[PDB]
């Protein structure tokens, strides 16, 4: 059913949002770390 | 159409065609598909319920004289660069053949006046300077010009 | 003139390049046709009664008329189910789904009872297109 | 001529014996443009050129055709001019705004080093034996126009400046483009009224072609289909009315060169009575509304004979020249009279 698929998508989105609750700067430095040399 | 009388009249007229498909053999889709084009044709008319040769030329000349300002007349007819005389000159210019001023053309003019196609403006006693107006719809004049093989749009100053 | 035809071809190619597509698709043509047509344009269209824009209203009307006319060669609930199936690529939350259901119910009712483009035939009434909509 | 390969000559001769050589030659010009038979016919006829003559060494009769193209916007006149620019072995392209009287002609200047009077050739002088193209001729200043008539009529320029009097050859074929005043051609007016040019300038021109815009759904379909097909064909990644296959561009160029440099037709079988009666009728119907028109028709027949590579002119060339000249003449008249002209001259147009 459409509702089940949408609820699964919402759960995945919430899990990914909890994953990205980590500070964005942590990756930005990493980005810059590839540009420094 | 919100008129109760008119809508009831339409229903009375169109019911026999409504009831044919079931007689031929509660099928809503079948009835609607069978009946839609007839309803459209009926809705085409909600509230509604062969001239002689020279008469056509007279009519088109009158239309041109009425709807074309005089200043441009020569611009459309003189080979090098409303009153009755203007109509006569325009008619003489349009027709490729030499037409003699027989009384029959005047009889045609008067008959057209009687048929309420051309309206007389001036006094009835003044039959030396008469004025006329043309009351023909543009679609009618285009159709008659098509039946004559004449392109009136090329001469209408307003359209140009 | 032919210059506008060349402009239309150029616009379709520009749409194709925007989407990084190696081939041109008719969707780009349909998109550019509006832009070539519009000419005189207001600053902003007024809202239509929660409010919805005039362009979205026309889009929904066009979609529903096209589907009904295609199926001609339906039911209210079935048509709503089809619409929600077609718009699944945009909805991402339950709230958006219930909002879309509200909007489509309101639009279908409004077309049925105000614009007369949709005609009811006798909880799941049959819907037909007014035969004079193009 | 010496550089020509004998294979080129044999191919040209094999083409000449074809009964439909004219049709394929006309269809071979502007493949990318749809329709417009009359304009390409006239331009090809001018391109092949006539035979210049000097009867007695007392007066010189030009063997050149000057073409004027008046068009409503959207008819690809510039495309035709560009194609003519590319095809010609010798060609110069000029625009209306950037062409001054001094620029077009040779002018006297003091040399920066030695400081003696010297002549610098203009566009027309370098167009000698070639072709000159004028774009937006309606933008010409009248003062700049004045110098044009001498070169148009005599194909020679006399420069009398700074104590130096010189004569220079100006035998060139001139193709001019023009747009009607107001941007739209009015069929209810004379050709003179629609174009902001004096009568002598038009008189110097031999062929006049007016192009209008009509809303015809079937012609619109044909135009759209041909345009989109041409667009598909000429993609860099991917890189007729007469029903005849167009000739290759190189083959056409070689044919043009050989015809220009070999054929010299003779008008020994022309019936003077027919042309005299036609010219009397032309006088009648022109005063009702000249000799150089006769001269233009004569050189037109000569060019048409050169197209078929015939040392002598057959009367069919005369008939076709009469037909196209009459078409050009009636195209320049008002609508109220062109119907009568067509009725009167239905014998020749059929
Ligand atoms: N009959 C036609 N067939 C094919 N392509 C055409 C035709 N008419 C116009 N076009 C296209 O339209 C383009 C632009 O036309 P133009 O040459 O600018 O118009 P125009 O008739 O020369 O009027 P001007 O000089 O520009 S105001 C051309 O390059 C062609 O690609
Ligand atoms: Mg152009």
């Amino acid at each position: 059913s459409q509702d089940l698929l949408e609820r699964i998508r919402a759960k995945e989105a919430q899990k990914q949002l909890a994953q990205m609750t980590r500070c964005p700067e942590q990756e930005q430095r990493l980005q810059r770390l590839e540009r420094l040399p | 159409c919100r008129d109760l009388k008119e809508l009831r009249h339409l229903a009375v007229l169109n019911f026999p065609k409504y009831c044919e498909p079931v007689v031929k053999g509660r099928d809503t889709r079948k009835l609607w598909r069978n009946i839609e084009p007839h309803l459209k044709k009926a809705m085409q008319t909600v509230y509604l319920r062969e001239l002689p040769y020279y008469s056509k030329f007279i009519l088109i000349a009158a239309y041109l004289a009425s709807y074309n300002p005089a200043r441009t007349d020569k611009r459309f007819f003189l080979k090098h660069h409303f009153p009755l005389d203007r109509l006569l000159a325009i008619l003489y210019s349009i027709v490729d053949s030499r037409v003699a001023p027989t009384a029959n053309i005047f009889s045609q003019i008067t008959s057209l006046v009687t048929l309420q196609l051309l309206t007389l403006v001036g006094h009835d006693d003044q039959l030396d300077g008469p004025k006329y107006k043309c009351t023909v719809s543009l679609d009618f004049i285009r159709a008659i010009a098509r039946t004559v093989n004449f392109d009136i749009i090329k001469y209408l100053y307003d359209f140009l | 003139t032919v210059r506008q035809l060349e402009s239309m071809i150029r616009l379709s190619e520009a749409m194709a390049r925007m989407h990084c597509c190696d081939e041109v698709q008719p969707k780009h043509v349909k998109e550019a046709f509006r832009l070539l047509n519009k000419s005189i344009i207001r600053v902003e269209t007024p809202d239509v009664n929660l409010r919805l824009g005039f362009s979205e209203y026309c889009r929904i009307s066009n979609l529903i008329v096209l589907h009904l006319r295609k199926v001609e060669e339906l039911k209210r609930s079935e048509l709503v189910n089809w619409y929600l199936k077609e718009i699944e690529s945009e909805i991402d939350s339950e709230e958006e789904l219930i909002n879309k259901k509200r909007i489509i119910e309101k639009v279908i009712h409004r077309l049925t009872h105000y614009d007369h483009v949709l005609i009811e035939l006798t909880e799941d009434p049959y819907l037909v297109v007014n035969p004079n909509y193009l | 001529v010496g550089e020509l390969t004998d294979e080129d000559v044999k191919m040209i001769t094999s083409l000449s014996k074809d009964q439909q050589i004219g049709e394929k030659i006309f269809a071979s010009i502007a493949p990318s443009i749809y329709g417009h038979e009359d304009i390409k016919r006239g331009l090809a006829l001018a391109l092949f050129g006539g035979e210049p003559k000097n009867p007695g060494g007392k007066h010189k009769v030009r063997g050149d055709i000057n073409v004027l193209l008046c068009g409503d916007p959207g008819t690809a006149k510039s495309q035709f001019l560009k194609y003519i620019e590319k095809v010609s072995s010798r060609a110069i392209f000029t625009t209306g705004q950037g062409a001054s009287a001094v620029g077009l002609t040779a002018y006297v200047q003091r040399h920066p080093v030695s400081r003696e009077w010297t002549l610098e050739a203009g566009a027309l002088v370098l167009a000698d034996r070639g072709v000159c193209l004028i774009d937006e001729f309606d933008k010409m200043n009248d003062q700049d126009r004045t110098s044009i008539h001498e070169a148009m009529e005599q194909q020679s320029i006399s420069i009398s400046k700074a104590g130096i009097v010189t004569s220079l050859q100006a035998r060139c074929t001139v193709i001019a483009a023009a747009n009607p005043i107001g941007g739209r051609y009015d069929p209810s007016l004379t050709f003179s009224e629609n174009v902001d040019l004096t009568e002598p300038i038009i008189s110097r021109f031999d062929i006049l072609c007016v192009v209008r815009d009509t809303v015809d759904p079937v012609q619109d379909e044909m135009l759209a289909r041909f345009v989109v097909g041409s667009h598909v064909r000429h993609h860099p990644s991917n890189k007729n009315t007469y029903g005849v296959e167009p000739l290759p561009q190189e083959v056409l160029k070689k044919y043009i060169i050989y015809a220009k440099e070999r054929v010299h037709p003779k008008l020994n079988q022309m019936d003077q009575d027919k042309v005299a009666k036609m010219y009397s009728d032309l006088r009648k119907e022109s005063m009702a509304t000249t000799v150089r028109h006769i001269e233009s028709m004569i050189r037109m027949a000569e060019a048409h004979a050169r197209i078929h590579l015939r040392d002598y002119v057959i009367e069919d060339d005369v008939n076709m020249a009469i037909r196209v000249m009459l078409e050009s003449f009636i195209d320049t008249q008002k609508f109220s009279v062109m119907r009568s002209m067509r009725k009167t001259f239905a014998r020749y147009l059929s």
